[PDB]
């Protein structure tokens, strides 16, 4: 029998939906070589560019359809013994410009999940790939030149026998795209960042072990006669002073065979190492399980008194600097029946209650 | 004038160029990319151009998709040139694009003695909610541009781009950028 | 039709041309493809290859067997 | 973060379901000649062949999913001039023997 | 083909046609909209064929044959009607885009959408003649103007 | 001055017209149609004239009947002339017909040297509910002119009209035009 043609349900505009399985559309296979080092790209390419050579479930579907309101999960299902580990980093971003830098630090701003194979079985993430709106679709993204890129933030602490493989299992959830949108008012609930606060190496040993990491964030990371930026980490330095609530994510790099233990603290440049006293200041102690990974600093108001600088003038010494640092101090030793560093990663994942001052003419330069 | 208006923010430079050395005379060009931080003299006239890092630049470069007006500060130096001497005169143009079918979005037309400033604004604004995404390939976004014409040259020493978010301004969304080199501000003795 | 394995169908086009024709064609990508079920399936590809590092189309006949290591190339011309 | 991977909805045994878009999983191309008789096979393949070299929004999950309840709607969307007019007969059989008759009868 | 960077004009020879509605939609620099077609039948009730609407980026070629997985409006006419209404919603575009576009801009790296017409099937019939086919953008509804456009000169994309 | 105001929005450039070559040395003038988009200069000096085709321009030479606001720009370039022999000055007069009899609407006089900028505007109001047809015989409606004078030809090289509509500005109607040429703004190296 005949029906109209014209009346058909053909101008379906739904987006991409149902369970896990259909919505699927496309996985992507990471070599991680048996001898990798830190700093170190496995894979970067264009987000579209996954999705080529692919028949999954919902693969002509993710293409064809204009709007997608819902937004991507990433899975990467990447194991290792307890022995080992590591620290891999996926990170989209969302362009790029020639001959760039893929230091973690540049990176990691924006959205990403970090993860060490040796505690974590799995781990999965979801983005939106456009940042300022609620939607996006497949022909968005392979004009706009969404990157995805992958790397290795810190080597295998024991190698393994043979080269490895990371899936990632890309699909689309039914969760709403909210946009994040950085602007110029002076009080803010949450001014989200991802600045990689830096990765701390602790050598195996008995000596006196601290570092510092400056909370004058702004005007970049360092380089050669260079320096490289996020964008977010650009945006606070707009400001002169600032304060807030610090919200860290310190993560876990080595394996857990390295075993250490790990105070944080605010305090000022001045403090020498040899300075034996660290716990006359209020601190956080940071043990790690083996399974866990993962554990989040927070320093209230009641640790600033003031405002502090955005940016410092780089010839500043710690003697004469009157902005405040993070000390990662180590409480007892760092030890293992294995040798390797206890690595460390802390990442300024955002400030609470911000409340940036002023306008800053700019610096120059990085480090303080 | 002669009391004048009162100038109140901070403005940072992002972008100078100075004008191409003796006996070059001849009429001459160069263009301002004021959104990815490019300076891009015309032909093959050897301008001795640096681009700063002020904060300003830095968001404006590494920042993907925009929102809201940029306030600029166009000012011109400046040749020790005695005044019933100068002919010098400085064409500016905004464009969307650097392409010939284009048309420019504003002319202004200088020719102050020695020196001279020239405040305007222009609101970034794009298809993605309000946002632009600068020379996006997607709905074909475009920069702005700011050409720059010196008409004698011996007497236009250099140029320089000044800038300042209004508070509306928005960004979302980060890109990859290589490494910044360090240039500083050789500032007049 | 599976585009991956048309890429993979188009780029052994290009290579037993090249095989068979002495030739040094750099495959580019697909543009077309028809799968036709017959005693196995017969491909019709639309592709582009590059000649002296000059971009061009051809079209390209493809026949496999699916049940063996059969992959054959009955035809590739320009179009 | 990380999640139990062995209870996610991966196993989704469901039908192929949704509007007349998304349910499409192939297209077919007959060619009628200028000047053909009756008593004359214009397409004739397996109803799995049809599926070959093909890129609809179901293509996947048809082929793919276990069990299907729902029954194949085929459309032929083929016009000429009132003026002239033929008769086509599509037809679907469970199978064949060598050397088959395509007469309209069998 | 037909873009949807109206703006502009249409050809001509080293000129360029104007109404006034298209330059004034050229004012604004983006744009978006439920869009109203209206696709007429300009060839006699004889020569048939089934035509297929879609909205798509202009990267696709002609013989690729999946068009059908993107959504669409099927076109039939009965020999008395003459006249239809293709509308597309806002879920058909994701963005705004832009009024004009650079003339030498080639389909490979054009972003905006077009509006693709398909034949279904084929175009038939027991005269000869062509199967022409008009259509005509009556009207933007919800339109949303977004910048203000300095302009190109030119007209096709 | 010293410090400028601040100039802000989107003025597209209509309309060109370079002054006429060496020897010429008479005091001259030139008449621009601001609605209409054509360009008369006055006797028989060959003025060199184009008509560029920005959006403004095309709605303006379409559009039957308007209504509001128009924000003018004249740029005035601009020879490479000693400042302290410059003795060239412009005229300009707004008027409402080219008639003898019909007096201007507004006057500006200028003798910048060099260069020169003069920012006005004026409202298109008519009969028909607040629209005006240009130059319709109906009510002996009228368009408006931009009589522009340069009294030293050899350094006023070109004169350059920059136009942007009022958000209050409407039109209706339209009016079938022939086609318009591609000419395209060459601009200074």
């Amino acid at each position: 029998m005949e029906q109209n043609l014209f009346a058909l349900s053909l101008d379906d505009t739904s987006s991409v939906r149902g369970s896990l399985l259909d919505t699927k559309f496309a996985q992507t296979r990471v070599l991680l070589s048996k001898a990798m080092a830190g700093g170190d790209v496995l894979l970067d390419e264009y987000l579209y560019d996954v999705v080529n050579g692919q028949d999954f479930r919902a693969t002509v579907a993710f293409l064809r359809t204009h709007v997608i309101t819902g937004k991507i999960k990433v899975t990467a299902t990447t194991n290792i013994s307890d022995n080992s580990g590591c620290c891999l980093m996926l990170a989209i971003n969302s362009g790029v410009r020639g001959k760039y830098s893929t230091d973690v630090y540049t990176i990691c701003s924006q959205d990403s999940m970090t993860w060490n194979p040796g505690c974590k079985k799995n781990f999965s993430f979801t983005f939106n790939p456009n940042p300022c709106g609620d939607s996006w679709s497949a022909e968005m993204i392979s004009r706009s030149r969404v990157r995805m890129t992958v790397i290795c933030v810190s080597g295998w602490t024991l190698s393994p026998t043979t080269d490895v493989i990371a899936k990632l299992d890309w699909s689309i959830v039914n969760e709403k795209c909210e946009p994040t949108i950085y602007h110029l008012a002076d009080c803010q609930n949450w001014l989200p960042l991802n600045r990689w606060m830096g990765k701390l190496t602790f050598p195996q040993g008995v000596t006196s072990e601290v570092r510092r990491m400056p909370l004058s964030i702004g005007g970049g990371a360092g380089a050669t006669q260079a320096f490289l930026a996020n964008m977010p980490n650009s945006w606070i330095s707009m400001w002169r002073y600032f304060r807030g609530e610090l919200h860290f994510e310190v993560t876990k790099m080595s394996s857990p065979y390295i075993k250490a233990t790990v105070t944080f603290l605010i305090a000022f440049g001045n403090l020498s190492d040899a300075f034996g006293f660290y716990e006359s200041f209020p601190h956080r102690i940071v043990q790690f399980a083996e399974v866990e990974e993962k554990c989040t600093l927070v320093f209230s108001q009641q640790e600033f008194v003031t405002a502090w600088s955005t940016q410092v003038n780089p010839r500043t010494t710690l003697e004469a600097d009157g902005c405040p640092y993070l000390y990662a101090i180590i409480h007892d030793s760092t030890t293992g029946t294995i040798s390797g560093d206890f690595n460390l990663g802390v990442k300024l994942v955002g400030i609470k209650d911000f409340c940036g001052i002023g306008s800053n003419p700019g610096i120059d330069g990085s480090r303080l | 004038g002669p009391v004048c208006a009162e100038a109140s923010d901070v403005y940072s430079p992002c972008m100078i160029a100075s004008t191409p050395p003796a006996p070059f005379s001849d009429v001459t060009a160069v263009t301002f990319d004021l959104i990815n931080g490019k300076i891009t003299p015309v032909g093959d006239d050897n301008w001795n151009t640096h681009i700063y890092n002020p904060p300003i630049m830095n968001v404006l470069r590494t920042a993907a998709w925009k929102s809201g007006t940029i306030h600029v500060q166009l000012n011109v130096r400046g040749a020790g040139v005695k005044r019933a001497d100068w002919d010098g005169q400085v064409f500016v143009y905004l464009r969307q694009s650097m392409n010939p079918e284009s048309y420019d979005a504003r002319t202004f037309v200088i020719s102050q003695p020695g020196s001279a400033m020239l405040n305007f604004s222009f609101d970034i604004i794009g298809p993605n909610s309000g946002f632009e995404f600068a020379e996006s390939p997607w709905a074909n976004q475009t920069t702005w541009y700011l050409e720059c014409v010196a008409t004698n040259p011996r007497q236009i020493q250099q140029f320089e781009v000044n800038m300042r978010f209004d508070p509306n301004f928005r960004v979302a969304g980060n890109i990859l950028m290589p490494p910044f080199p360090l240039s500083t501000e050789t500032p007049p003795l | 039709e599976n585009s991956l394995e048309i890429e993979e169908l188009a780029r052994f086009a290009v290579d037993e041309h090249n095989k068979k024709e002495n030739a040094l064609l750099e495959f580019v990508r697909v543009v077309k493809a028809k799968e036709q079920v017959v005693a196995g399936t017969m491909y019709y590809l639309t592709l582009e290859a590059k000649d002296g590092g000059k971009k061009k189309l051809y079209e390209a006949k493809v026949w496999v067997k699916p049940w063996e290591n059969f992959k054959e190339l009955q035809e590739f011309k320009p179009v």
